[PDB]
Formats: structure tokens, C-alpha cells, sequence
């Protein structure tokens, strides 16, 4: 049963070092080719560089050329992408991809399994725990939230009450600010009747700094 | 089994034949010569030991005629041994020499070849590719 | 090095609609063309690959077709989870086979809501580091297309706030779009009356939320 | 500086070891034997000499028994430095064949490897025209 | 007919005339100097023979002038003979060494040849194929 | 002349500098010596030519003791000038068998290359054919 | 002004040798192909071996392998068709044709220019001169001929008298007979005034053996 | 390595017809066959090439034909001078690729006529040496179909006589018979009668030319 692992991604000051490796499940990539492909955070679909190892080639993209070298094992069965001096603009979520080589009609089918992708995140800025601030309501109708606002590297999960206060719930996309820490708000509109009578909290968790944390709302 | 123990250990005891076969024949015909000290065998022994490696002293010598014809026989094989030795610091100072030439020519044959070979595989991706577009697109 | 140029960025249009996207390549590809619809979040989902045959398990309202070098996919009968970003990419080159174009994103075109305005003063222990934010939210509207700008003591503000708004939703399809007006302390001081201007596709008068400093 | 002044000045300081068993061993056995004037270390110092280069003059030598086995090392040694001397300079010179062989290597390597993979270039070359004489005169 | 023979067995007859005009023309002139017993010629035949190989005794031996010039002539040819009977030999086995050589470049070369063209054998191999592919596909 | 006649008539003349030296300084320093007949340089010459070739006859040597140090420099000049005319003999003979080194790889490389040529050409012709069962064909 | 010219054709005991030319003069054979092409004598054409001389190529038939021996010199300008262990079947006329090479459409024409052929005799009969006959005529309408009668090998040319009589000309084919030679007569019709008015001659070269010969024609 | 199969061996027609010649091969040539029309005498001339268009100067009358494997040389309006041999070659192996086949000669077919006789006594001087040849002569007629038969004082003569026909004539298109009766003088001279019997497809009564020996 096929299947594609992309594993590595990671943080990485700028002029860095990463190794992906794409973990292949369901065909030997003897007779395959792995493509590497990037799609930037909230830009478009980028491919980087791929590599046939049945015939003894590769191939890398204009965009990235004395920096990036995709490699593969077949005694073991894996895909590597090399990245070297990372620049600032290499942050990305990195898939992995097969495409059978050229040879019999399977070439016509072109990327047929991706993988999930690794983030991989090239930034001076260094790893931060969350600080979360609670965002008190005023006047049916009332809307109160968090604000996980100064923390490093992306991503953060932010869940009302372990998936209690599922509806109403607005977390927008986290904004990375000019100071290199990303913020971002979670807000939720509930009735006027449950400020007194319901309790609202908040779920933070980052990961990367291995901090979680949960604040209540109180007006 | 070295065969340069065989041929070096083998004529260096074919050598000591030359040096018993010089103090042993030359020294029998040196009994009773008019001014004859290489009369004893085991006192003329001294004598082909100067001979080979051609050192000459002098302390012990033929001057018959047979005595002679059986001296020369040693001075050759001297020259014998020496060049018999030569070609035996020369089956091991080039046998790492042939580690050498071994390890250079193989690296660089095989690694040519597989550079040859490279090519090719240049080609076969090339002509797959082309068969794809062949016939796979018409049908 | 084949290029290739997608149409359009994106569009609107209700379900069971028809909905075509062209691409234009830069050179002769044959049919070594492909499209990927992505739904945020997931990676890329294969539709068609030779420009003309569709994946093994793709609903039967999308179609290729090829003008030689112009490509376009088309979806009859628009269903109500077609929503995604679409990518068309080619693979004969031998730069490699990959290249996608500027993809083309579907979103769902519905009936004008409303979405209210509601600010938010910079909480206390927010101040208690060295930096205080404001921040406005508009809650659940459609179009996207929002102007929010600040006005502390009435004076417009500059630069300093940062938007972002929510994907379209799965049952209101309505964008919410958030607005932080960051300022330090000492600079949130210096003032008294933050208020939230909104403009709107759909507001008569711009709701204009506010506060003044400690009331 | 390699395995040549290691191998070089490492059997020529063993040489040393036959010149030092040679008016040390065979000059004090010669020490009272009918016609002994190798007696003294000092004196029988020219012995050693004449015996590895095998000169030979003969105003110092023995007449004993185990004054002459360890005689015979020495000569033996006279020679062994003399294929010694000979693996030295064949050292130098040969590291000078290895050196105009590095030229030649290069210079057949490079015009094997740039003028070589320059085929392949065209390789490519003549396939890029007919995936293009089929897609440009086809579709 | 072997300029082998007549390069090996030409300069080894030319030695005997170093060997005849040895004990020839310094026995002549030794014939009457203070210390000569290489006044006859049958006699001091034992002169040339530690000259050439430089084994040096010194039963026969000259104290003359132009007895001397005779005699740097003798060992002069010694070690002409030494180089030449090492060059006779160094020639033999490296003519068996020359002949594994062949051996090598033979099954080097038979496997660069027969191997090697199976490649354009295949070369046109997987050119037949797409001239069919077009036309078996097409007219 | 010809460099090998600049590199060995020329380590001949700096031969007879070891020859003007050691007839001339150790027959000066043995004009006294308790045993000295090496004591005049014209009768004394006798002495260097036993030396180097290292004959060693016995009519003519030292017991001094900066008269044997200036002795010891005589021997080792004498096999200084049978290795040089070991590797002179080694030079002309290597320099024809070098004749044949060149004349040799030159033949099978050249023709090798251009085995390797024909099936370069192999494919031009290869290509242009299909090049023609092409666009022709189809136009 | 292209042409071809074959030459070289000759008389040969069998398992002998020879060497065509076909010597080249409108083009450079050096972007060109060269073919052999012998017909048999009186049976249909036979291809030999041709050679394409741009492509380092040569091919031969498989009528002929270790005896035939196409090859081109082009400083000079001609090809040459190399014949070894000549069998005795190898009698043929010999001709040479040229085909544009692999290169733009050229290659597409056939034989585009064939020059006129070499005469191979292989046989161990060896030359012979045989000699013409008058043939008188007897009676508005007269036949009269000659006969060259025991010749060998072929061919001979017979022409009335410097191109004096050119229509009413017969000259058939020649016949082998049961000796070994080749016998043929021509023939003329003419007018019956023309007998003691006109005088008639046949001119007969055998060029094969070296007879030249005329011979008046009277009734 | 292709073989070739042309049809027929020959044909027989008159002018103005239309003929077809078909030549069928052992393996797929795609195009490469060519049409050459030979000329007794001289050699083979170009006339089609890719096995569908014609040489730069040859009569339009010609044309050819392909079923893939099957091809067919075609003169419509066949003329007076289109009387040679056809040889269909192909070009598409590569042992190669020159094939070509057994060919077509093509006669022309007139009315019967009768072989026109005329008698030749052996020359003197052909009697100087040591054998006599008599020669019979039909002249210009047409079935090659002739049966000349020799008779030395009215006895019929047998297996000495050769003979040998013109090829036919590019005007007259007659076909021109030769019989040629040798005996050594002695046997020539053991008789007096020398007679050369003429049978024929056109001949009422059997031409017999004959003549009287030394008057």
C-alpha cells in the first residue's frame, strides 16, 4: 500500500544546513523518480529538484542551483534533498512526489502520490515559547478571544476547551511581524448570557517551543 | 609458496657450492706447490671468501695450474649472488610498486569505464524518453 | 526551460456552475501537461495527466482539453466541495517534467451576510511587558474586501497594523478579517480615544467600534 | 622522506653493524694466533675496510677460525650497501619517471574528460532535434 | 644471426682480448722490474684474473711505468663484463615478464573489445526499434 | 659533447681527481710511517687503482692515521663510478627501449580513439537516418 | 555537369583479381554515397556493395562477403569496388550509382545518376581473334551484312563506314557457339542501285583482342 | 534483410494502353522503393522515387501506387517509346539498401507478320580457312514465334544450326531471327543444295530462300 514520508524539515538560521529525506512505501525507487517540490507559507506550488535513479540522473530547478543536491539510496529506500546555504526565502512546506521514469505508458501519469511535507523554516529568529493574552468582551451576541502574539517558529494550535467551544471560533492565520516572532488571534463569538454563566478558555499549544498553555476569559 | 626464496635462497646455496668447491678443489691442488700455504682445507678457506666477493687478500693462493681453473669458477658466482640479491630488493620494492600500479589503474579504468557508462545510461533515459513520445501520444 | 501562465488567480461562482480554467505554456509541451487541486492544508490532488485522461478516481465533472499550447480544465456541474486552489502543471521539458503555473483558486459565490465590527483594548498584562495592542475584528462577512483603518484620538494611524483574515467558512462561507494595532506603552499613553474604522461592500454607514484608554 | 632514507639510511646504519662486528669479533680472536697483527681494535680498524669493498690489501687479516666466519659477514654487507646506494638513487630518479608521469596522466586524463564528455553534449544535442522534429511538425 | 649472440657473445670474445693483452703486455713489461714475478707469461696469468674482477691478491703484480696503463685497461673490462652478463638476464625474465604482460593486455584488451562493441550492437539496437516505431505506427 | 658524454666523461675526469688525490696525499702522509714504500707519489700510484676497484694487491699502502681517512674516500669513489656507468648503459638502452614505449602506446591509442570515433559515427549516421524517416516522411 | 565513369572491367581467370573506379564528376563524393551495381550479363540487376563515405560506412551484398571490397579515396575523387577470389559467375556489367546521403530529402530519390558500366569477364578461356566474312547480297530492295565470326570475349561494335551508313542497320546480338567463342552478323538493307553505285563497308573493332576492321561490301 | 517480388516477368500491349506493374515486398519498406526503366544497351533510367512521386524529368504518363507493402508502377497512355525493362528497387533496409527485382519488360504486341527471308552463301575466304558457314536472314517481323529450318539438297539438317533474335525495334518493333548453318567445307562441298526452310505465324506458304552453290 503506497505512500510517501517527508522527514527533517526543521528551523535553521539563514546560510544553513537541512537534509529532507523522502521515505518511500509501496515501490521500490529503483525504478521511480522523486521529485521535490515546495510550496512556499501561503504562496504558490514550487518544484526544487528531482531525481530519477533508474537512469543515474537528476535534476534541480533554476531557482536553486549550487545550493540544493537531491541524492538517493536505493539500498535503503529514500530520497534526499540536500539544502546548504539556506536563504531566507527557502521556508516552505516540502513535499515529495513519484512519477514513474520513462518507461512504459506510466510516465504519462505525472506526480500520481505526494507526500504530507516537512516545514522547513530558514530564519535568524530564534525558538519561543507563546505568550497568550486574553481578549475581554463588552456591550446575544458577544465575541471574546485569545492572542498567542510573540512566539517562534509557526505553528500553534489554539482550541477553546479540549474541542468544547467548537462553534463561533474564529483562529485567524498566524502574521509573522517585522520583529521575526509570529502572532496571531483566536476570537469567538458566543451569547451575552454565557459571559457570566459559561466559562471560556483558551488551549494554546505551541510545539516547537515544547510549551502548551490555557488562560481563562474572564471580563 | 614464494618463488623468490626459490630463486634468491636457492642460488645463494648454490652459491655456497662455489665456495666449497673453492677451498676444496684448489687447495687439494695446492699441496706441494712451490710456495704453497692453501695446502689445508680448513686454513683455505679464507681463500674463496676473497674471491667471490673479490676482495683479495692474499694470505692464502694457488699457483698451480689446476688450482686455478678452479678459482675462476669462484669469482664468478660472486658476481652471481650479488645480482640474484639485486633482483630479490626488486621483487618486493616493486611488488609494492605493483600495489601501486594496481590500485592506480584499476581506480582509473574502472572509474573511466563507469564514466563511459554514465553516457550510455545518458542515452538509454534519452531514447525511453523519445519512445514516449511516440506512440504514446499518436495512441 | 518551459514556463507556463495559469488562468485567472481565482474566481467566484456558485455550485453547479461551469467553471473553466485555462493555461498557456511558453513552448511546445504535446500533452505533458497535469492538473492538482489542492484544498488548503492537505498537499496537491492529481485530475488529469495526459492534458486529455483524468486520475484513477476523480468525479467525472472534469475535463481536459488541449489547443496545442493552450490547456484548460473544466468543471461541469460544480459541486459544493470543488473548492480548492487549482494547479496546472506541465512534464515535457527536460529541465525536469515539473513546472505549475500562478495557481487558480475557487471560492463560492453566496449571498451578501453580515459581519460586525468589535475592538478589543490592549490587555493589562500586555502592558505589563513593554508593548501595548489594540485590535479590531470584523466577524463573519462576505466579500473579503475590507478597509479597516485605526484612529487614535481621531488621527489615522500608519503602517502599524497588520491584517488577516479567515478562509472562506464551511457553512457561512463568510471571511472574517482581523486587524492589531500595535504600539508601545509609552506611545498608547500619549493618547486616549482608540477607535476601528471599517468600510465595507456592505455598509451603509462604516461601523466604527471604539474605547477610550482605562473606561 | 618516505620508506627511502627508512630503507636507505636504515640498512646502511645495519651496514654500520657489519663494520662493528667485523674489527670487533674477528680482531679480538685474532689476538694471538701464529701472525697477528689484527689484535688491536685500533690497528685492525683497516681490516673492515678492505673486506666490504672488498679491496683487500692485506697488512691486516686473520688466520683463526672464528675470526674468518665473522669476517665473511662483513664482505657481505660491502655489497648489501652497494644495492642499497643503488635503490636510493633509482629512488630519485624514478620519482622523476612518477612525476613526468603525473604530466602525462593529466594530460591524457583532461583531453579524455573535457574533449570527451563534450560527445554527450552532443548527444543530448541530436535527441533535442528529432523530440522536436516530432512535437513541431506534429502538435 | 643473433644480434643477441652477436651482441653478447661478439663483446665477450672482445674480453678475451683484455684477457690476452693482460697477461700479454703487463707480463712483458714485467719481465725484469724490482719485484717481478709476472715476468713469464704463464705465470702471471693469475695477474688479469684479480685485475677484471678486481679480487686483488698479489702473487703477480707490476711495479713498472707503462706496466701500469696495461693494467687500469683489465679492470676496466672487469666491469664491463658485469653490466652486460646483468643486462643478459634481466632480458631473459623480463621477457617472461613482458610476456604476462600480454597476457595482461590481451585479456584487458579482448574485454574492452568484444564487451565494448556489444554496445553498438545494441547502439543500433534501440535505433531500429523507434524506426519502427515511427513507421509500424504510422505508414 | 652529447650531455651523456658531459655526465660520464665527465664523472671520469672527476674519477682521476680521485686518483691525483690518492697518490698524491696519502703517499705524502706515509713518508715515515713505521712501514712506509707509499712514501713517493709517481711509485705510490699503484695504491689508488687497488683501492677503488678495490683489487688490493699489497705493494703499496698506509699505517698512518690521516693516511687511511684519506684511503677510505678512494673505495668509494671507485663503486661511485660503476653505478654511474650502470645507469649510463641503463639510459641508452631504456632510451631505445624507450623507442619502443612510444612507438607502442601512441599506435594503440590513436587507434583506440578512433574505434571509439566510428561508433560516434555510427550514430550520426544513425540519427540522420531517422532524421529523415521523419518530418520528410510526415511532410 | 554530373556524370559517373566506370572503369577497370576486364578479363579475368576465375579466383583472380581486379579493381573498379568509378570515377566521379559533378559533385563530391565526399556528401555522397556510392553504389555497385552489376547486372549479370543478359539476366536481370544485381546490387553489390555501396559506400557512404561521409559516414565512415560501407555495405556490401550478401552475394559477396569475403571477396568484395568497397572503399573511397576522396582527395581524388572515385570509389573503388575491390574484387578478390573472382568466381566464375562475377561476369557482369558493372555499373556505379550515387544516392544523396542521410541528409535533408535528398536521400529520398533512389539511384539518382547511374554511369554506363565496365565489362567483367571471368573466365579461364583465354582472348581470341577471329575474323569478318563478307556477306554478298544478290537479286529497290537489298540485304547485305558482314560476320565477325569466332571472337572472344565480348563485345565488338560494328558501324558501317564512319558513320556512313546509319539506317537499314541490323546488328544482332551476339551468340556464344559450342567452341567458346561469340559469333554475330550484321546486316543492311539498301536500295537495289546503291550495289554498284554506293560502296558498302562494315567497320569491326574488337577491342577485347586488338583487331581493327573495315571490309567492302560489293555484290 | 527485404527481398522483392515485381510482377509480371513481362507483358505484351500496344501503344496508347494503360499498364500496371506490381511489385510486393517481404517486409515493411515504408516509402523507400524506386522505379528505374531500362533500355537494353544502356543503363537503368530514374522514374519513381518515394515510392509516390516522380523524377525531375521523366513523362508524366508515369505514376505510382503503395499498399503499404504492395507497390504499383502505372503508365496511362502508354507511348511509342516506353519499351524497355522495368526494375522496381527499394531503399528502406539497412543492409543498404539497394534491392531490386526481378523485372518487368514490357513489348509491344502488333499485328502477325511473316519472317521476310533473304539467304547468305558462305563467304570464299571462310572457305580458305577450314569450315563454311551459310546464314539464313528473317528480317523484320513480328510473334517472335519463327521456326527456320535447313535442308542441303533437300534433306533436312539437324543441331548445327544456331540462332539468335534483334531485340525488338523501338520504331518497327520487329523482331529480327538470325540461323546460322555451319559445316566444315569438306561436308560443304559433299552437296549442292543449300535450302533455308521459313515457317511463321504470317506466312500463306513457308518463305523458302535458297541458292546454287559456285554460280
Amino acid at each position: 500500500e503506497v505512500q510517501l514520508v517527508e522527514s527533517g524539515g526543521g528551523l535553521v538560521q539563514p546560510g544553513g544546513s537541512l537534509r529532507l529525506s523522502c521515505a518511500a512505501s509501496g515501490f521500490n525507487i529503483s525504478s521511480y523518480s522523486i521529485h521535490w517540490v515546495r510550496q512556499a507559507p501561503g504562496k504558490g506550488l514550487e518544484w526544487v529538484a528531482s531525481i530519477s535513479s533508474y537512469y543515474s540522473s537528476t535534476y534541480y530547478a533554476d531557482s536553486v542551483k549550487g545550493r540544493f543536491t537531491i541524492s538517493a539510496d536505493t539500498s535503503k529506500n529514500t530520497a534526499y534533498l540536500q539544502m546548504n546555504s539556506l536563504r531566507a526565502e527557502d521556508t516552505a512546506v516540502y513535499y515529495c512526489a513519484r512519477q514513474p521514469s520513462y518507461h512504459m505508458y506510466s510516465w504519462w501519469v505525472a506526480l500520481d502520490y505526494w507526500g504530507q511535507g516537512t516545514l522547513v523554516t530558514v530564519s535568524s529568529a530564534s525558538t519561543k515559547g507563546p505568550s497568550v493574552f486574553p481578549l475581554a468582551p463588552s456591550s446575544g451576541t458577544a465575541a471574546l478571544g485569545c492572542l498567542v502574539k510573540d512566539y517562534f517558529p509557526e505553528p500553534v494550535t489554539v482550541s477553546w476547551n479540549s474541542g468544547a467551544l467548537t462553534s463561533g471560533v474564529h483562529t485567524f492565520p498566524a502574521v509573522l511581524q517585522s520583529s521575526g516572532l509570529y502572532s496571531l488571534s483566536s476570537v469567538v463569538t458566543v451569547p451575552s448570557s454565557s459571559l457570566g454563566t459559561q466559562t471560556y478558555i483558551c488551549n494554546v499549544n505551541h510545539k516547537p517551543s515544547n510549551t502548551k498553555v490555557d488562560k481563562k476569559v474572564e471580563p | 609458496s614464494a618463488l623468490q626464496w626459490r630463486a634468491a635462497g636457492a642460488a645463494t646455496v648454490l652459491l655456497v657450492i662455489v665456495l666449497l668447491a673453492g677451498s676444496y678443489l684448489a687447495v687439494l691442488a695446492e699441496r706441494g706447490a712451490p710456495g704453497a700455504q692453501l695446502i689445508t682445507y680448513p686454513r683455505a678457506l679464507w681463500w674463496s671468501v676473497e674471491t667471490a666477493t673479490t676482495v683479495g687478500y692474499g694470505d692464502l693462493y694457488p699457483v698451480t695450474l689446476w688450482g686455478r681453473l678452479v678459482a675462476v669458477v669462484v669469482m664468478v658466482a660472486g658476481i652471481t649472488s650479488f645480482g640474484l640479491v639485486t633482483a630479490a630488493l626488486a621483487t618486493w620494492f616493486v611488488g609494492q610498486e605493483q600495489q601501486q600500479q594496481q590500485q592506480f589503474v584499476r581506480h582509473s579504468e574502472k572509474a573511466a569505464e563507469e564514466a563511459y557508462t554514465r553516457t550510455t545510461r545518458a542515452l538509454h533515459e534519452r531514447f525511453d524518453r523519445l519512445e514516449r513520445m511516440l506512440d504514446d501520444n499518436r495512441r | 526551460d518551459i514556463q507556463m501562465t495559469q488562468s485567472p488567480s481565482s474566481l467566484s461562482a456558485s455550485v453547479g456552475d461551469r467553471v473553466t480554467i485555462t493555461c498557456r505554456a511558453s513552448q511546445d509541451v504535446n500533452t505533458a501537461v497535469a492538473w492538482y487541486q489542492q484544498k488548503p492544508g492537505k498537499a496537491p490532488k492529481l485530475l488529469i495527466y495526459s492534458a486529455s485522461f483524468l486520475e484513477s478516481g476523480v468525479p467525472s465533472r472534469f475535463s481536459g482539453s488541449r489547443s496545442g499550447t493552450d490547456f484548460t480544465l473544466t468543471i461541469s456541474s460544480l459541486q459544493p466541495e470543488d473548492f480548492a486552489t487549482y494547479y496546472c502543471q506541465q512534464y515535457y521539458s527536460y529541465s525536469a517534467p515539473v513546472t505549475f503555473g500562478q495557481g487558480t483558486k475557487v471560492e463560492i459565490k453566496r449571498t451578501v451576510a453580515a459581519p460586525s465590527v468589535f475592538i478589543f483594548p490592549p490587555s493589562d498584562e500586555q502592558l505589563k511587558s513593554g508593548t501595548a495592542s489594540v485590535v479590531c475584528l470584523l466577524n463573519n462577512f462576505y466579500p473579503r474586501e475590507a478597509k479597516v483603518q485605526w484612529k487614535v484620538d481621531n488621527a489615522l494611524q500608519s503602517g502599524n497594523s497588520q491584517e488577516s483574515v479567515t478562509e472562506q467558512d464551511s457553512k457561512d462561507s463568510t471571511y472574517s478579517l482581523s486587524s492589531t494595532l500595535t504600539l508601545s506603552k509609552a506611545d498608547y499613553e500619549k493618547h486616549k480615544v482608540y477607535a476601528c474604522e471599517v468600510t465595507h461592500q456592505g455598509l451603509s454607514s462604516p461601523v466604527t467600534k471604539s474605547f477610550n484608554r482605562g473606561e
